[PDB]
């Protein structure tokens, strides 16, 4: 699941084959004053012209002099096209026109500037009569500045010439032929036994990223064999060409898929840290050395601009969400995909067991028969299913059978980190009278009888029941089981039990698979809560119910609520069993805590790929004809949650006399929500707000 | 002519789950009549 | 059938007919998907009357945008799946697997759940989804699917009073 | 229409005649290892055999014998943790192929306490309900 | 005003929705089956398995109430009553050509088709008839007849000495002769561990050509800082209520009002003098109440006075239905409430008149079907109860397995031509209707 | 009464309509019954005969079905019929039925508008 969704995520971010081609479908850095030279005598070319204009992150290339009187004989130019590539006031700009005809003689006066900068003059004058289109080497290997073609890599190429120097979306399968040849390659490093060599490798887990050298030392490994062979498609640019680099990650994603079913959970964390480190090779280094060797020296109509503007931005957001989802993919559903909620069967047997849940007793002086129906099989247990520490039972003062010398005083000294869960009575603490620790094997099989002898019962104005824990080793996963006996003074008792599995993993000495990603999603709850004062510190207040910053912010409550219970869970769990390993076959103490805290961080990075999900479809409306039915649900629901204020005015008098005549939120939500499943008139009310507003909304369309 | 099967599984934490598979069929093909005729429809179909 | 001679001769090994039974399941699945595929191609023909053709054009031009909306219907009905199946995964019988999660989100619709099992699953989150699930179903995406295809019928309708008003 | 009828009297005999005279569990709700035990001489025995030959509701007829199948997990398939490996001294495993048991134990006399590969037995894979089975 | 002089509408009204839920605590509902867990659910021994919700025969009947009426003789009052219905011998007709079948015909427990029939052992009231002067009386109507508030009420002692002695008489001068046509009881607990005044009518019914079907009948009065503080109030904003409303009289249209958004408040304020004018004589009950706990040796009279009660905590919850859509034709302030108010009041001439063509077509199905399935299906028994079980094919609730085995083949014809009209034309039509209203109101308020 | 003739002017008016539909809503619903009978007809008691397939699709209409009997008959195929049987009745063929004769009485009541503004 780990190496299938990694996987498979990089490989669905191939929906930029549809931004990329929308931008493909098109292909302050020039003052708009006037140009005129009026110097060069017998000596106008009618040719073309070529700025040379490269600076402060930007390369604008030459231009195409269009000719309405075709730059005619003796004369001179001026005009003003849009250059997409700004440099400010940096010195170096230049241009360069051909020698098309006769030879020209002209010295080249000048272009003069006015809104050069954002309204600045800066007297340009050339006045140098040039060669061949040559250029002005002046303010504002022999050209040694070639090197500033450091666009001519993969990494970080959203900018390229216009209009020529070709793959522009093929350069996207670059990518996805790059990205997966690092994460098959990387997973026959790992484990893939073969037959392969004179002490290759058996597992070589080896202590992923807790000591910082093997899984990065690989990292600048796997790299070496891809770039023989992913060179080579940069060598396609002078089909069916393209098509052998999309069958390339075709069999790529088999492979590894299937190499990757066995790998010891250390070994999968250590093939996304390898793989990563992998990738940061190949854009920090490799790019970056691919820019020098290629082309060393061979000297052996005015708003489709603002509209890409857009379009960086909504691709630069989609490389944040297609890897903040591959983190909360890889939290929630990464490992309770085989060890976790494959087995609930671990959750079936004990309900099972205890033959049918104690029966549900609800009895004050029964359950001494069952008692002897729980210790029986809990005690000696030659079946399955160990033991791991005795249980007991506590009860909640008022103790009795005094003798109160040295004696009388059950403990519990209820020092833990929180309240336990509440009942119908109360919510009761881990305090209770701790006697009855239940142990000896036969003892307990007689200590059945001498709390029979001796009441120890009937006082507190409440009481109490048993606590086991236990866990089987086949599935890697624990158990923790609380019985609960309620003693209300009305009732003979109220019974209901709780059975909680979870995995027992604390830090693995410093790294696991749930503390990568819980560190990770905490750059995340960063990202965002500085990209929210971005907004709100500066550029506006008075920021009121604005479901924008109202409903971002709640995603930097929750993604910061998720990191931090998982860290109280691995947290709690290595001071749990550290005070159990000290006296092992002794106590009863510890692990009802981290199961309650465990599902507390499960159920809530599931509520956070909720809201992912639901972002997803929200992203729907980028297809115009499909656009409405945003537009049409986000108009009614003011209205259309309205029309509910005054359903529940009625409905709760639906109930009013239906509840109310019982003998002639708890019940209501059995009243409002049971209620509109088998009634269902009052649910189609809600068809007239819609279609009235959906021809509305396609009649202005 | 049914063919029975019966599993019984038994998981980690073992339980029981059980299950079954009861099948008839038609093995002695060309007896009756109405079973000529559904020969001779096969090849009816065969040839649309 | 060169199983069952090999065992009419001797009366007393096992006859092994799990190799055999196991292609009539596929037989029967594969002939009945035949079946059903057969009936449906009667709606290319049908195709009589004036009030037939209306019916007809109106399904087809509308399952471009009745596709459309299907797609957003799923996402919020595959994420109520991926909440009920982390919550209610470990003590729900109904909501055991993802597989049967979703199978069970049909009921929901068709009635079928007590949900007494499922406030007693859980206390809070527990009626935060059924309600809010019978909320954005019935009220919402329910209604949706009908304002798309009732929109359009009296689109297609209004078209041909200008076809015979226009050519009367 | 002929066939309902016959593959619903086969499920009533062996899927709701209870295990034993005095018990109420059926094959449908065994719940144990020992009710596995008190089903497969309580009603099979009663469900296959009519008092020569035996013709299930005096008109049926089996054909020649049945059989038992058994898959079995190794002793050594899983790695416990050192911290509590002294109360637990031996585990198990789910059913996965590369965990299976070969080796024969106890009474190695008959062809039952005896392996034997996927081929020499003339059968095949079945689609359970947790995993898989060869 | 329409906050100020209005504000007895919705001020007030929160008083009367907390105080009905207020006052009645649990006694009517927990302690109503925590009396009710005795006298219902004991048989008499490990020899008869058959409780009185199973008893047919007549000792078999004899077998089913003897064992927990002798536990029931809390702390109840009173006495026993152990009565029946005497009917004639020779009351109906039969054929003289088949005559050595039949020797007496009569007809079931009514008005004039019974008898009084006095037999043999007249040393008591028990085999000797009388009126109904003696003990109090009304014609009660269940599923077998309307019945006669008469007999001869055969007490008992309080104790179950004396209750069993009287059952030795049970055999011979018996509660079943050959006219046996009902058998009922009466008791009354006075419990403890809740102080609250209980009723009790215990009825085994029978039929001829066989035996009974019985049917319970009790229910819970419980007897009473806020515990009785909720009287006043509650008729005193219902006070200047009387005196205003009935002074609308001089002003709304001239006393001519026809409206419907308001008229619903005066109705129900009539529905509130359903409450107001009772209490004069049988809510200030004292007098069946005062006779009761001063003399033991006489038998419960408060079992007759539960009998008026029924309907005095089942008509007094009719005032909150229509007080909530008053309070919401008030209570619609903002204008998207007004638009939703306009709705449903220019709806209802519209939606009045195709509900009385989907009773038509409802109530033609409910004859079909009673005189096909009325004598095979329990849920088709009688025509009051053909209607219900329409409704629950509406919700599911059917299987119908019993259908078409009454019935091999008008009985689907029945069931899909039910579920065909009422699911794709009947329902779809009602949506129809508040459809094209509703999209009629907000566009014409598009044009305001 | 006058909201009596409108009424049966509606439902008069759209029985041409509404038969047309009537014929492509049964040939999808007996052609689940062709799939059901030949699937779930050996193991299943609610799909024994093809005259009573019939009747069991009608009771999921209702609701009337646990299904737990028809995952267990099939395992892949069984909910490939059930949700693909629940999403075309009650999303597509459900409202189509209504889609009908509410656009009929729509057009009913604004042709009277066009009669009551022509007699004055």
């Amino acid at each position: 699941y780990i190496v299938m969704l990694t996987c498979a995520v990089c490989l669905v971010t191939y929906m930029v084959m549809a931004a990329i081609l929308h931008k493909l479908d098109q292909l302050r850095f020039k003052y708009e004053i006037l140009v005129k030279t009026g110097w060069g005598r017998g000596s106008g070319t009618t040719a073309h012209v070529g700025i040379m204009l490269y600076g402060v992150d930007s390369r604008s290339g030459h231009r195409h002099l269009d000719g309405d009187r075709a730059f005619h004989r003796n004369s001179l130019d001026i005009f003003r096209i849009a250059t997409p590539h700004s440099l400010g006031s940096v010195w170096k700009i230049r241009v360069w026109h051909d020698n098309k005809g006769l030879s020209p003689a002209w010295f080249l006066q000048h272009v003069i500037v006015r809104d050069l900068q954002t309204a600045r003059s800066a007297f340009f004058l050339v006045n140098d009569w040039l060669s061949v289109e040559t250029e002005a080497n002046g303010g504002l290997v022999a050209e040694l500045q070639r090197g500033f073609f450091d666009k001519h890599i993969w990494l970080s190429i959203w900018d390229r010439p216009p209009r020529s120097r070709f793959t522009r979306i093929q350069r996207a399968t670059c990518c996805v032929l790059l990205i997966c040849l690092f994460l098959g390659a990387n997973a026959v490093w790992y484990g893939a036994v073969g037959d392969s060599a004179y002490s290759t490798g058996h597992v070589s887990r080896l202590s992923p990223l807790s000591v910082d050298t093997v899984a990065v030392g690989l990292v600048s490994s796997v790299v070496v064999y891809p770039v023989y062979l992913a060179i080579l498609f940069l060598f396609r640019m002078s089909s069916l060409a393209h098509g052998l680099s999309l069958l390339l990650v075709a069999v790529a994603v088999a492979v590894s898929g299937w190499v990757g079913a066995s790998f010891p959970p250390g070994v999968s964390v250590a093939w996304l840290l390898s793989s990563s480190a992998s990738f940061l090779a190949s854009f920090l280094g490799w790019e970056p050395l691919k820019v020098l060797l290629e082309a060393l020296y061979f000297s052996l109509a005015k708003e489709e601009a603002r509209k890409v503007k857009r379009l960086h931005g909504m691709l630069r957001s989609l490389l944040v969400y297609m890897l903040f989802l591959l983190v909360t993919l890889l939290a929630s559903y990464g490992d309770a995909s085989c060890h976790g909620h494959a087995y609930r069967l671990q959750s079936a047997i004990k309900q099972e067991l205890h033959s049918r849940a104690f029966l549900a007793i609800t009895r004050s002086e029964e359950l001494w028969p069952w008692m002897a129906h729980v210790l029986l099989p809990y005690v000696h247990g030659n079946q399955s299913s160990p033991e791991l520490g005795p249980p007991r039972l506590r009860q909640v003062v008022g103790w009795e059978s005094p003798h109160n010398g040295s004696g009388t005083w059950a403990y519990s000294a209820p020092d833990l980190l929180g309240a336990w869960s509440w009942g119908s009575c109360a919510v009761y603490d881990s305090g209770g009278y701790v006697q009855e620790l239940g142990l000896s094997l036969e003892e307990s099989r007689d200590r059945l009888r001498f709390l029979q002898l001796h009441n120890w019962l009937d006082n507190r104005s409440r009481a109490v029941f048993l606590e086991l824990t236990r866990y089987s080793p086949a599935v890697g996963l624990h158990a923790a089981v609380t019985l609960r006996l309620e003693f209300p003074a009305a009732g003979r008792a109220l019974a209901a039990l709780s059975v909680r599995p979870f995995a027992l993993r604390r830090l693995s000495a410093g790294l696991s698979l749930p503390l990568l990603t819980s560190v990770c999603l905490l750059l995340f709850a960063v990202h965002f809560a500085v990209a929210e004062a971005r907004t709100w510190h500066r550029e506006g207040r008075w920021r009121v119910l604005r479901l924008g910053a109202w409903a971002r912010w709640l995603l930097v409550a929750l993604t910061a609520a998720t990191a931090l219970v998982r860290l109280a869970q691995l947290g709690a769990a290595d001071r749990q069993w550290t005070r159990f390993v000290r006296g092992r076959p002794r106590r009863f103490t510890s692990f009802d805590q981290v199961a309650q805290l465990s599902s507390a961080a499960r159920g809530l990075a599931a509520s956070l790929l909720f809201l992912l999900l639901v972002k997803a479809a929200q992203q729907l409306r980028f297809v115009r004809q499909w656009s409405v039915f945003g537009k049409t649900l986000c108009r009614a629901l003011p209205e259309l949650l309205g029309v509910t204020l005054g359903l529940v005015v009625l409905g709760v008098a639906y109930a009013q006399l239906a509840i109310l005549l019982v003998s002639s939120h708890l019940s209501p939500l059995l009243c409002v929500g049971l209620w509109a499943l088998r009634l269902w008139g009052a649910l189609r009310l809600g068809a007239v707000i819609l279609r009235w507003r959906y021809h509305a909304l396609r009649g202005e369309l | 002519f049914c063919v029975v099967r019966l599993l019984v599984e038994f998981p980690a934490t073992g339980g029981v789950i059980p299950s079954w598979q009861f099948q008839p069929l038609k093995l002695i093909r060309y007896v009756t009549t109405f079973d000529f005729f559904l020969a001779a429809c096969e090849i009816i179909f065969c040839f649309f | 059938v060169e199983v069952l001679l090999q065992f009419l001769e001797d009366q007393n090994t096992f006859p092994n007919f799990e190799h055999l039974a196991y292609w009539q399941i596929q037989f029967n699945n594969i002939a009945a998907v035949t079946v059903f595929f057969v009936w449906i191609k009667l709606f290319k023909f049908i195709n009589f009357n004036r009030t037939m053709s209306q019916l007809s054009t109106t399904m087809s031009r509308c399952a471009k945008d009745l596709f459309g909306f299907a797609i957003m219907f799923f996402i919020i009905f595959l994420a109520y799946a991926q909440l009920a199946y982390l919550v209610f995964g470990t003590q729900v019988d109904d909501f055991s697997t993802f597989q049967e999660c979703i199978f069970t989100q049909f009921r929901i619709i068709l009635g079928d759940i007590n949900f007494a099992e499922i406030e007693e699953a859980n206390r809070v989150l527990g009626p935060i989804y059924f309600t809010t699930f019978v909320f954005f179903m019935f009220f919402i995406l329910l209604n949706m699917f009908l304002a798309i295809i009732n929109d359009t019928y009296s689109e297609v309708k209004s078209d041909l009073a200008q076809q015979k008003a226009e050519m009367e | 229409s002929n066939v309902y009828y016959y593959t619903r009297m086969m499920s009533q005999l062996f899927l709701d005649t209870p295990v034993s005279k005095t018990e109420k569990t059926n094959f449908k709700t065994l719940s144990s290892m020992e009710d596995f035990w008190k089903f497969t001489e309580g009603s099979l025995l009663d469900g296959l055999y009519w008092k020569n030959r035996s013709f299930i509701f005096y008109e049926n007829l089996l054909l020649g014998v049945p059989r038992i199948r058994q898959l079995r997990v190794r002793n050594g398939s899983c790695s416990i943790p050192q911290d509590l490996r002294d109360e637990i001294k031996e585990c198990y495993d789910v059913y996965s192929v590369s965990s299976e048991d070969r080796a024969p134990f106890g009474p190695r006399n008959g062809t039952a306490w005896i392996y034997t590969s996927e081929k020499d037995l003339n059968g095949s894979s079945h689609w359970g309900i947790i995993a898989t089975y060869s | 005003s329409v906050l100020r002089e209005l504000v007895t509408y919705l001020l007030f009204l929160i008083v009367l929705c907390i105080l009905t839920y207020g006052m009645m605590s649990s006694n009517v509902y927990y302690y109503t089956r925590m009396m009710s867990q005795l006298f219902l659910d004991t048989p008499v021994s490990k020899t008869e398995k058959t409780n009185f919700k199973t008893l047919s025969s007549m000792e078999d009947f004899w077998k089913f109430t003897e064992g927990s009426l002798l536990d029931g003789l809390n702390l109840l009052l009173g006495v026993p009553r152990i009565r029946q219905l005497r009917v004639r011998n020779g009351s109906c007709s039969i054929p003289q050509d088949l005559r050595d079948e039949i020797k007496e015909c009569y007809d079931v427990y009514s008005v004039s088709s019974e008898d009084r029939a006095p037999f043999g052992p007249r040393n008591g009231t028990a085999w000797i008839y009388t009126s109904e002067k003696d003990l109090n009386g009304s014609s009660h109507w269940g599923i077998i007849a309307t019945y006669s508030g008469a007999g001869y009420y055969l007490d008992l002692s309080r104790t179950r000495e004396e209750t069993a002695a009287q059952v030795a008489s049970l055999k011979k001068n018996v509660w079943l002769d050959r006219g046996t046509r009902a058998t009922f009881i009466d008791f009354s607990v006075y419990n403890a561990n809740i102080n609250l005044f209980c009723v009790v009518r215990l009825l085994v019914e029978f039929p001829a050509t066989g035996g009974v079907i019985p049917s319970w009948q009790f229910q819970p009065l419980k007897l009473i800082f806020f515990l009785a503080a909720c009287e006043i109030i509650f008729c005193f904003f219902i006070f200047y209520y009387v005196v205003e409303e009935i002074l609308e009289i001089r002003i709304h249209k001239l006393h001519y009002f026809r409206s419907f958004w308001n008229c619903l408040d005066v109705v129900i304020v009539v529905l509130s003098v359903v409450a107001i004018g009772i209490n004069i004589y049988r809510t200030s009950n004292v007098e069946v109440l005062l006779q009761f706990l001063e003399d033991q040796n006489t038998f419960p009279n408060f079992e007759h006075l539960a009998y008026w009660q029924i309907q005095f905590n089942n008509i007094a919850a009719v005032t909150v239905f229509f007080v909530w859509i008053k309070l919401f034709k008030f209570i619609n302030f903002n204008r998207t409430m007004s638009q939703l108010s306009t709705t449903m009041s220019r709806c209802a001439k519209d939606l009045f008149g195709f509900a009385i063509m989907f009773f038509i077509i409802f109530l033609a199905y409910a004859q079909l079907a009673y005189l096909v399935f009325g004598t095979q299906v329990d849920d088709f028994s009688t025509f009051q109860e053909c209607i219900f079980t329409q409704f629950r094919i509406i919700l599911g609730d059917i299987n119908f397995a019993e259908i078409e085995e009454a019935n091999r083949v008008l009985g689907p014809i029945y069931f899909t031509t039910f579920v065909f009209f009422m699911f794709f034309i009947l329902l779809n039509m009602f949506l129809a209707i508040i459809n094209d209203t509703y999209s009629e109101v907000k566009s014409d308020l598009a044009q305001q």
